[PDB]
């Protein structure tokens, strides 16, 4: 017995090759979906990000308003913010 | 104010501190292991025999006070603060010192007498496994329904029922010795296959049960009520059930022709490489996988009524499958067949473990990995190997998250699990 | 992305300490576990379905066969097509099964085939073409058959063909069966 | 890492003991622990 | 290592050859098998090497071959089959 014409492109892969080509790839993908999630916690669990969003919006505004020095200072501030996790916690705290 | 704000509410104040010699050594170790494995029964026998010696020595005319004459060495303790009797201590000193292999046999007999309830089931199962018949089927199933499902005893009158049944069966087979094969064990051949051994073991158990002191429709309503009580032994045996299931899977993988329409001892790798995909292998794997998934669901949900219903369905289905349609389709009934009986024996081990778990109940402490108990190098290596195989970690994690009680989302659960694995 | 998630949570706050909406828990968990089970069991179940009722019959529409001695010229060559291709009937399947009953492997292999899968090729005994051969090469053949101090082969090749419109990958399959004639044996003398 | 392991074991225990609020608080504590490296150093210090 | 001692000899068990003019019909066609396949002997290898001595490339190429690797195909001069051809096509051949 032979596969129907519609499912032929499945039959092309041998059952063992059907495991290796498709099954193992899906397994690797789902494993990598949750492989190292603990490491990327500091930047993915911020309570409030309104201040950082405002900082980015000010960067974008000053980029077009031509006050280039203000852009340099804001970029330095953002880099330092992402450089120290304690200031990140302080800025991501929720206000009244 | 809500759940999310409780999640995102952490601060530093939470973290504030406030040759022949080798053979002799091996047999000595074996005797030591047996003694450690039946020490409680040895102490039981010792205290009982001391009390019996006191009771018999005083037997001049009559022992009149049940407590008083025994109270020369308040009435509810399990300890030993008694006097000393020279003949006793000289008896166990003689038994201890001057013995090389006699003590080994004594320890073995002490062990078998200490259990006296496991070898009865083992002999019943073996006798049914060597003589498949509808006559020899009711006893194993009603062992798996009464004997292992009566909590504060093996049973009350199930034993006498077993004696009466083997009585009637051996008498009927003897009379018939002057489709019957499926109907019973009436054939003009060796008829008392294991009935004598089963009867002797059963009566030995009866004698032990009597000598060490015990007995010998609303009724079923009470029976099912007592399977729902409080504070039983509370011990979990699950990794052993999983190991039995894995053994069954391995047996199916290596031996699967014996369940096909005609066994040919063909290999499985050849068939898959040649693109054949035998039907029986597929169906056994699907049935076993579904059984393990249901078992894990029941264990995680921590319910006994559901587990009891699953057990009563599974045991009857497995018993109906064999001795029946399965040897009906292939003429290798049971004795000629080789691996079906081994698979059945493993499944009876699984049934015994499941019934023990049902009777004992579920301990509060679960969800701990059955490898994260002691931090040895072997444990680390084997746990890493476990986490290496594809689809097992994710499937286990999702099954846990769905079927335990928690307030977390799947991503947070995965964060916790990854943190735990790394820390371990 | 973080701000979008936070505000989406804000729009639908959840009571503190509430266990969970069971419906969404069971939905997501069941879908994930079903997808995992399907991915695990996809090749085995899918191929066992193809081998089962859903498989399309691949009945050869032409069989050829040749007998060739050494390398001189095909001694015999013949074909066969649907007038001479006899599909097995249930009755003939019964006789085929009964013939091989005292052998379990044969019964299993036959059992792996549906009645409308096994066909008989009725090859005509006589050749379908004249035995063209140069007289010098015929004389060389006769000399080799008398006094040839070396083996000469006898290939019996068969070559099927199937229809690719119904479904398949390869159209032609074939295999030769090779004998070996020892010198000064009865067979070579008799052919000569 | 004994303290972090104990925290995880308490999370697992409270998950089955039904004191769900305690699970929420413990998870928040663990998230904060993994959010600040200084508290991580403080907790991973070795005692007497 | 495969090119060295461990390599298995691949000796052809059949050689065919055809001479064909235009596209009319094979004028000559013949085969050959083990009675007419002569493996080289060490002596014949010596003559083969001596013949090509004044050429280095030939000596290198021959040196890359073990004595029990080079075979001679003795093809019969006469055709092994009659020259079947339709008389109209033969006349067309002659006219061409
Ligand atoms: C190589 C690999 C390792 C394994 C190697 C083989 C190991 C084999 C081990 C076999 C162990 C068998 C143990 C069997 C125990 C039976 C106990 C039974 O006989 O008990 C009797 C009682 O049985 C019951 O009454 C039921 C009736 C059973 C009748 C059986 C009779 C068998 C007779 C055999 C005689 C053999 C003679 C051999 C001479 C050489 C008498 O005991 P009893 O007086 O209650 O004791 C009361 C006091 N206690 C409780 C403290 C002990
Ligand atoms: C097919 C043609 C032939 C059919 C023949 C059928 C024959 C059926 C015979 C059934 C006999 C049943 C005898 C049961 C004896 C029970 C003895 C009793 O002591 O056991 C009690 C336990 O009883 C069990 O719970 C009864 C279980 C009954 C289960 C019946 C299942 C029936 C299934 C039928 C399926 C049929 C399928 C189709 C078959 C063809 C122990 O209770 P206990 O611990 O002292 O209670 C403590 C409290 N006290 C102190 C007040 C007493
Ligand atoms: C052909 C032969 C190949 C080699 C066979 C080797 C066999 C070796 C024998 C057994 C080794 C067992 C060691 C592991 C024991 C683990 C015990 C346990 O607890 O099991 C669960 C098992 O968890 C599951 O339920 C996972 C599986 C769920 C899906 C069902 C699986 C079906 C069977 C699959 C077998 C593997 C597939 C291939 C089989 C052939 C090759 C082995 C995992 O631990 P936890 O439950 O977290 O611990 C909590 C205890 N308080």
């Amino acid at each position: 017995k032979v596969s129907p014409p519609s499912l032929g492109f499945l039959a092309g892969y041998g059952i063992v090759g059907l495991y290796v080509e498709i099954v193992l790839v899906v397994g690797k993908f789902v494993r990598g979906f949750f492989s190292e999630i603990s490491h990327s916690i500091m930047f993915e669990e911020l309570p409030c990000v309104d201040r950082i969003l405002k900082l980015c919006q000010d960067i974008f505004l000053v980029r077009e308003t031509r006050e280039l020095e203000l852009e340099e200072e804001l970029y330095a501030k953002l880099i330092f913010l992402y450089r120290s996790p304690e200031t990140m916690i302080k800025w991501t705290r929720e206000r009244e | 104010l809500d759940h999310a704000t409780v999640i995102h509410s952490g601060d530093y104040f939470l973290f504030e501190s406030d040759l022949w010699v080798l053979g002799q050594a091996t047999v000595d170790g074996l005797t030591r292991w047996l003694r450690a494995f039946t020490k409680h029964h040895r102490t039981m026998s010792d205290v009982l025999c001391a009390e019996r010696y006191l009771l018999t020595q005083e037997l001049l005319r009559v022992g009149e006070v049940r407590r008083g004459v025994l109270d020369q060495l308040a009435s509810e303790l399990l300890l030993d603060r008694r006097l000393h009797i020279p003949e006793l201590e000289e008896a166990e000193r003689f038994e201890a010192q001057q013995g090389r292999t006699l003590r080994l046999l004594r320890a073995g007999y002490q062990c078998v007498a200490a259990h006296s309830e496991l070898l009865c089931y083992f002999i019943i199962i073996l006798n049914h496994m060597v003589t498949a018949s509808a006559a020899s089927l009711v006893l194993p199933v009603l062992v798996f329904l009464w004997a292992m499902l009566t909590i504060p005893r093996p049973s009350k009158r199930f034993w006498m029922t077993a004696i009466v049944f083997t009585e009637v069966m051996v008498v009927t087979k003897y009379l018939f010795q002057f489709p019957p094969r499926i109907l019973g064990l009436e054939k003009t051949d060796s008829y008392i296959k294991y009935d004598l051994v089963q009867l002797m073991a059963l009566f030995f158990h009866r004698s032990q049960l009597l000598c060490y002191g015990l007995w010998d429709q609303p009724l079923q309503r009470f029976f099912h009520d007592i399977l729902h009580t409080k504070y039983r032994a509370a011990t979990d045996v699950y990794a052993l059930m999983f190991l039995a299931d894995i053994v069954d899977i391995i047996i199916i993988i290596f031996g699967f022709w014996a369940f096909g329409k005609h066994s040919a001892a063909t290999d499985i790798a050849s068939s898959l490489s040649d693109d054949q995909v035998p039907q029986a292998f597929l169906f056994m794997l699907l049935v076993q996988f579904g059984t393990m998934v249901i078992d894990r669901a029941l264990y995680l949900r921590k319910t006994v009524l559901g587990k009891l219903a699953f057990q009563v369905v599974l045991v009857v289905a497995i018993h109906i499958w064999m001795f029946f349609i399965l040897p009906a389709v292939t003429e290798r009934m049971f004795s000629q067949n080789a691996v079906a009986q081994l698979w059945y024996f493993v499944k009876c081990i699984y049934f015994a473990l499941s019934a023990y778990q049902i009777r004992c109940g579920y301990p509060t402490r679960i969800l701990g990995n059955f490898l994260t108990k002691k931090y040895n190098h072997l444990n680390l290596f084997l746990f890493q190997g476990f986490r290496l195989v594809p689809f097992l970690v994710e499937l286990r994690a999702v099954m846990d998250w769905v079927w335990t009680d928690t307030t977390l989302s799947l991503s947070n659960w995965m964060c916790v699990e990854d943190i735990y694995a790394n820390i371990f | 992305i973080i701000k979008c998630s936070r505000e989406t949570e804000k729009k639908y706050p959840q009571p503190k300490g509430q266990k969970k909406k069971k419906i969404v828990k069971y939905g997501m968990g069941g879908l994930i576990i079903l997808f995992l089970i399907a991915i695990i069991w996809f090749p085995l179940l899918f191929m066992s379905l193809i081998r089962s009722v859903v498989g399309v019959v691949n009945q050869p529409i032409d069989v050829t066969v040749t007998l060739k001695l050494g390398g001189y010229e095909p001694l015999f060559t013949m074909s066969a097509q649907q007038p001479s291709i006899v599909p097995f009937t249930p009755q003939a399947y019964e006789e085929l099964s009964q013939q091989f009953d005292p052998y379990p492997l044969a019964m299993q292999f036959i059992s792996q085939y549906s009645p409308e899968d096994i066909v008989t090729a009725q090859i005509e005994g006589s050749s379908g073409a004249l035995w063209r051969i140069s007289p010098p090469s015929r004389a060389q053949m006769k000399q080799e058959l008398y006094n040839g101090t070396a083996d000469i082969t006898l290939r019996f090749t068969w070559n099927f063909q199937r229809d690719l419109a119904k479904g398949g990958t390869v159209e032609y399959t074939n295999e030769k069966h090779t004998l070996e004639l020892a010198p000064n044996s009865t067979a070579r003398r008799q052919l000569a």
